[PDB]
């Protein structure tokens, strides 16, 4: 749980994985200048758009998520500082929860999603406790580490540029306002997506109309396979006010007693 | 790794908890005042569909604690887990600034001010069949292990003067398999153990039942009135209970003392009770003296 850092010829980009909202992704290979081995890792490349050119140093930022470590977080194996910040971690082969839970759907244990909505709560809530907000929380940014064990990923990096819509609460749309409040909305949406086994929240809307039905009283639909338990804890998510929302303690509590019983809660066949 | 399994039998609670826009339902009127929010009279139109549906909209103030609107979703639970012709039903919610419940609206509504306006048209049958209706009610909410803990003539709507509805749930929790008993407000409503203890079961809500009859068959009067709501206990103790209704028998009379028993195991059961009045019901100028009919 402490930051190392890389030289830009430590680091060597074998394929585009795919980009997002924030950088590109590239499975790679680190190659310690000393040696001629070749370690297979995932190098995250963030273009500086900052002006000021300020990630040919390490920031504190940096240094907070270079920090990090739990058991359900992807940790921070490096950084490489310069014109493009690299972040480089583990390559996980299993992808991300988003295609997993679309792959397999129902197949998947009652049981392994409650217990995966526990672990994500878990990882949450360490970044909680480490001042951490993450800023964009979602199924696809949820890792398969074990195919029982998930861990979250891409937590700080919306931090790191200048000042996804779906999964945003109303006050980050609005006012550009992020807490761990918003975090446990994100959160709200991602159980949604996995217990709809991958399904894309407001599908027949458009990004426009997301806002509007929010503050006219509208929510994502209740999942087919959740009960009305489940689905209460998604909708207290979803409040407007923050103070209102559950902490992650309390999610990943409740969530363990829903876990020592999954056909209570979860109609699945 | 995983979480290590201890299952309990329970049925899977598969109610759906349905959220409707604001811009879907009109508010026209107040039907109710007070400090827990408003309740409004209003038209739902389902998008898509074609109907327009008269409804009651109530509308809550805002949060104290992350507790203080867990009542309203709580109620909203409850609400909407149970189905029954004697107690009816959540039809969604608006998450917004503030929790609106939606439930379909009673043209006549509050028994209470039913049997109060109507006071020389309301026949024996009448009385009895909605004493019939609550007991089945109730019942039913016995069944499916919760306890209304506000039962009174307040909690009660009327669909149509053949045919009324129980309606609160605000207090109302739910006991598990486990449980027996609840620890924890109506003083003349609640039994002594739950003015003593905060102690609440489905035996309290017969004492409440006990009460809302006497309402009824008093066509609307205040209980303990010019009593105030300390010093109760002691007169529940001495073994003083509310008087007997003009228009009721000995029996009927019977039935509510008995309802007004200390021992909780003494007083009867919402199905001995259904029986009872239903078998009154039958022959209702025998049990009830109203000179109307
Ligand atoms: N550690 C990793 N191992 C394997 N694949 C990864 C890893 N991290 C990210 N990916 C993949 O990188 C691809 C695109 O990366 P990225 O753009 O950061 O994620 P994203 O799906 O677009 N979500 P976002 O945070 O909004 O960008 C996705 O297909 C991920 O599965
Ligand atoms: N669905 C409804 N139809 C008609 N009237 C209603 C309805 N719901 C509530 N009311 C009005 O509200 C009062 C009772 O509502 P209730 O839900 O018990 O309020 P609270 O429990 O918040 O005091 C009654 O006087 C009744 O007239
Ligand atoms: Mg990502
Ligand atoms: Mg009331």
């Amino acid at each position: 749980v402490l930051a190392r850092i890389f030289k830009e010829t430590e680091l060597r980009k074998l394929k585009v994985l795919g980009s997002g909202v924030f950088g590109t992704v590239h499975k790679g290979v680190w190659i310690p200048e000393g040696e001629s081995i070749k370690i297979p890792v995932c190098i995250k490349v963030i273009e500086d758009k900052s002006g000021r050119q300020s990630f040919q140093a390490v920031t504190d930022h940096m240094l907070a998520i270079g920090s990090l470590d739990h058991a359900h977080i992807v940790r921070l194996l490096g950084l490489c500082p310069g014109s493009s910040l690299q972040l480089v971690t583990q390559y996980l082969p299993l992808g991300s929860l988003l295609d997993h839970v679309r792959q397999h759907r129902g197949a998947l244990g009652p049981q392994l999603l409650l217990n995966w909505g526990v672990q994500i709560a878990k990882g949450m809530y360490y970044l909680e406790e480490h001042g951490m907000v993450h800023r964009n929380l979602a199924a696809r940014n949820v890792l398969l580490k074990s195919p029982s064990q998930v861990q979250v990923a891409d937590f700080g990096v919306a931090d790191l540029l200048p000042p996804p819509i779906k999964w945003m609460a109303l006050e980050s749309i609005h006012f550009g306002k992020y807490t761990h409040q918003s975090d446990v909305w994100s959160y709200g949406v991602t159980v949604w997506e996995l217990m709809t086994f991958g399904a894309e929240p407001y599908a027949g809307l458009r990004l426009a109309e997301v806002p509007d039905l929010l503050e006219k009283g509208g929510r994502l639909a209740q999942p087919q396979i959740c009960t009305i338990d489940v689905y209460m804890v998604m909708v207290k998510c979803w409040m407007i006010d923050e103070n209102i929302r559950p902490t992650f303690k309390e999610l990943a509590n409740e969530f363990t007693r829903m876990a020592r019983d999954p056909p209570r809660y979860l109609v699945i066949k | 790794l995983v979480e290590p399994l201890t299952p309990s039998g329970e049925a899977p609670n598969q109610a759906l908890l349905r959220i409707l826009k604001e811009t879907e339902f009109k508010k026209i009127k107040v039907l109710g005042s007070g400090a827990f929010g408003t309740v409004y009279k209003g038209l739902w139109i389902p998008e898509g569909e074609k109907v327009k549906i008269p409804v009651a909209i109530k509308e809550l103030r805002e949060a104290t604690s992350p507790k203080a609107n867990k009542e309203i979703l709580d109620e909203a639970y409850v609400m909407a887990s149970v189905d029954n012709p004697h107690v009816c039903r959540l039809l969604g919610i608006c998450l917004t600034s503030t929790v609106q419940l939606i439930t379909q609206l009673m043209p006549f509504g509050c028994l209470l001010d039913y049997v109060r306006e109507h006071k020389d048209n309301i026949g024996s049958q009448y009385l009895l069949n909605w004493c019939v209706q609550i007991a089945k009610g109730m019942n039913y909410l016995e069944d499916r292990r919760l306890v209304h803990r506000d039962l009174a003539a307040r909690n009660v709507l009327v669909k149509t003067p053949q045919h009324v509805k129980i309606t609160d749930f605000g207090l109302a929790k739910l006991l598990g398999a486990e449980e027996k008993e609840y620890h924890a407000v109506p003083i003349k409503w609640m039994a002594l153990e739950s003015i003593l203890h905060r102690i609440y079961t489905h035996q309290s809500d017969v004492w409440s039942y006990g009460v809302t009859v006497w309402e009824l068959m008093t066509f609307g009067s205040k209980p303990y009135d010019g009593i105030p709501a300390s010093e109760i206990s002691s007169i529940l103790e001495k073994g003083e209970r509310l008087p007997q209704p003009p228009i009721c028998t000995i029996d009927v009379y019977m039935i509510m003392r008995k309802c007004w028993m200390i021992d909780a195991d003494s007083r009867p059961k919402f199905r001995e009770l259904i029986i009872e009045f239903s078998k009154m019901a039958r022959d209702p100028q025998r049990y009830l003296v109203i000179q109307g009919d």
